[PDB]
């Protein structure tokens, strides 16, 4: 089994076709285009997905191949040691990753990055979140008296 | 009249910060919410160190085979809150006080959860009220 | 880096790992563009309640016939709505798969009968203390709730047995079951549940009215993985060896304040129990003999409680934390025949093993306030 992968800036990425069937869209695209004879093994195009964020993707796909998938259950910290050790990067790869794991359709890979963003999130004023995440306060003191007005009760 | 029993061991100065961080509504993981009759759901907050050292029961109660959300929530009945209130403040200061008519509720508490000294003093405590 | 520049769809579902008190009193208030994603009800889904200063009864019918795409319900304490809330709220909400309410003594069998009518895929039903919990309100549930998994019933002395086999018939996918100090439920419920559902992995019947001839009934279920039978009605040591035998799958056994487990008992349950993980005897006339046992013969045991037992010694701690590979929690709390210098001179040369003691657990305690230190 092996599937080369083309990415937007130029670069390709040959992997394992069931590393590559963790992403829903790669074996969607894979199944419903290359189900016959191989042509001489075509290189498939990303267009969305840069070179080093697919580099981390392969990674991180390469590392959980074993995982078996049991879709609605309740919210924690789990957030395996060796994800958090991986998705110890800045904020664009965090956003880029969070991007190719919606645009790749891989559920784990946005389980564990939204969860890091909303960790990122829990335990801050507004204020805070405003720094840590570079967003302008649109709100007047009026607006942003009447939003805490209609909570109140929490 | 009111009756009293002061306890020394080994816990002399760790009982004493303990109930020092008690009072100050710090570092907790049981929260005790004491129901009785018509008397108010009395909440209590404290340490499951401090209550399984006095009582096996609450050691027993407080092995459940999973704390990972930390804080957990006991409600316990038959007991007025008064005196799961004493029977706390004994297992953290080891010390207790009582009224002369509520020695034999102290002595029910303990008995339910087997603090064999407080037990032997409100028996004490009952054959000297004759 | 800017967060907005992800889809709605991905900071909804970013926003769905927010409690509701970071979402509502910090995150509607980070812009204009969060307030109206966090303002939105269609991604709501799983909602906890949980306490809340109890401030909500009308409330909950507002949020009732707001959206019914709701799965999971919590409503712990908060004893301010009363049933007509929750029974709107079920008749609004027929996808419900998780209800949880614990400590709700104000809230009668209405709501659980309206509950088990208008949501039948129910899976997780946590319905700890509340009064006035009777048979005929939990026969609703037992009948019509077939798709029930986890089921929590703790300090609901309002049970008896007939509920319970009405619950044991129907539901057969009933992997979880807990019950705490629930009087007049006995062995004929242990036994009808044993024998109806195999699926049975979590079992609890702590300080309810079973005796041995109950117990023994659950060698039926091989996929057995933790058991708790604290402070319960005479329990010879030959049933929970025939339970460990039988079920292999045991992985968490607890068999605290029982005061005939002797520790012959505890070296077979340590022999035959090849998949023992946590084992917990507080309060159990035992000896060092049982922790020697549990160091020589079991190589799985994790975590052993033996606390409040009185004669453990020094030499039961050192011989189990010498021989036993598995071990890296000794619950050697309030033994009193145990010196406190060997303790630390057993945390100070033996890793990966937390010594659990009165004056240990105190200061590990007391590391973390002096974090934070004060006088």
């Amino acid at each position: 089994p092996s599937i080369k992968l083309q990415s937007s800036d130029g670069e390709i990425f040959e992997v394992d076709v069931e590393i590559a069937k963790q992403s829903v869209t790669i074996k969607t695209m894979l199944e419903d285009l290359g189900m016959d004879d191989e042509g001489d093994d075509d290189p498939v195009p990303l267009p969305n997905v840069n070179a080093a964020i697919l580099k981390k993707v392969i990674q991180w796909c390469t590392h959980h191949k074993d995982d078996p998938p049991p879709n609605k259950e309740k919210r924690t910290d789990d957030i395996p040691v060796w994800d958090q050790e991986f998705l110890k990067v800045d904020q664009g790869t965090l956003f880029e990753l969070i991007l190719a794991a919606n645009y790749l359709d891989i559920k784990g890979l946005l389980d564990v990055t939204c969860k890091t963003v909303a960790n990122m999130i829990k335990g801050k004023t507004p204020e805070e979140i405003r720094k840590t995440f570079n967003i302008k306060n649109d709100f007047t003191e009026e607006e942003e008296a009447q939003v805490r007005k209609e909570n109140q009760w929490c | 009249r009111t009756f009293s029993y002061t306890l020394e061991d080994h816990t002399k100065q760790a009982a004493g910060i303990m109930n020092e961080l008690r009072l100050s509504q710090q570092l907790c993981d049981v929260t005790l919410q004491v129901k009785y009759q018509d008397a108010p759901a009395a909440q209590f907050m404290a340490h499951k160190v401090v209550l399984a050292s006095s009582s096996p029961v609450f050691k027993a109660m407080f092995t459940n085979g999973l704390r990972e959300q930390g804080m957990e929530v006991v409600s316990i009945e038959g007991i007025h809150p008064k005196v799961m209130e004493r029977l706390i403040e004994f297992a953290y200061t080891a010390s207790i006080s009582m009224g002369e008519k509520c020695v034999l509720h102290v002595m029910n508490g303990a008995v339910m959860y087997q603090i064999d000294s407080v037990v032997r003093a409100c028996a004490d405590f009952l054959v000297q009220q004759l | 880096p800017d967060i907005n520049q992800l889809p709605p769809s991905i900071l909804l579902k970013i926003f769905s790992n927010l409690s509701l008190d970071e979402r509502c009193l910090s995150a509607s208030l980070v812009c204009k563009y969060w307030r109206d994603l966090c303002l939105d009800f269609q991604f709501w889904k799983q909602l906890d309640l949980s306490s809340r200063q109890q401030v909500t009864d009308e409330l909950l019918e507002k949020i009732a016939s707001r959206s019914q795409n709701i799965i999971e319900i919590n409503i712990s304490d908060c004893r301010s709505m009363s049933d007509n809330g929750v029974c709107v709220l079920a008749f609004k909400c027929p996808g419900l798969l998780r209800y949880t309410a614990y400590r709700c003594k104000q809230l009668s069998d209405t709501s659980i009968i309206a509950v088990a009518s208008h949501c039948p895929l129910l899976q997780k039903v946590h319905v700890g203390n509340q009064d006035k919990l009777t048979d005929e309100g939990l026969k609703q549930l037992g009948s019509k709730c077939r798709e029930l998994k986890d089921i929590h019933f703790g300090q609901c002395y309002k049970i008896s047995d007939e509920g319970m086999i009405v619950i044991a018939k129907g539901c057969l996918k009933l992997q979880r079951i807990y019950m705490q100090e629930n009087k007049l439920v006995t062995d004929q419920s242990v036994k009808a549940f044993a024998e109806h559902c195999p699926e049975l992995q979590y079992v609890g019947f702590m300080g309810c009215s079973v005796t041995s001839k109950g117990v023994i009934h659950l060698t039926k279920l091989r996929n057995l993985s933790s058991l708790d039978l604290r402070h319960i009605t005479e329990l010879d040591n030959e049933t929970v060896m025939e339970i460990v035998k039988r079920c292999k799958n045991l992985s968490s056994l607890n068999l605290c304040l029982n005061w005939i487990i002797n520790d012959r008992c505890v070296e077979v349950i340590a022999k035959e129990g090849q998949n023992l993980k946590e084992l917990y005897l507080v309060s159990c006339k035992i000896t060092d003999y049982a922790l020697i046992a549990i160091g020589r013969y079991s190589m799985t045991i994790e975590t052993v409680d033996v606390g409040w037992c009185k004669e453990i010694t020094d030499q039961g701690a050192t011989l189990i934390a010498q021989s036993s590979k598995s071990l890296r929690y000794l619950g050697l709390m309030r033994c009193d025949k145990v010196n406190e210098v060997t303790v630390e001179q057993l945390v100070q040369q033996y890793p990966h093993i937390t010594f659990s003691t009165v004056l240990q657990d105190c200061k590990r305690t007391l590391e973390r306030a002096y974090q934070m230190g004060w006088t």
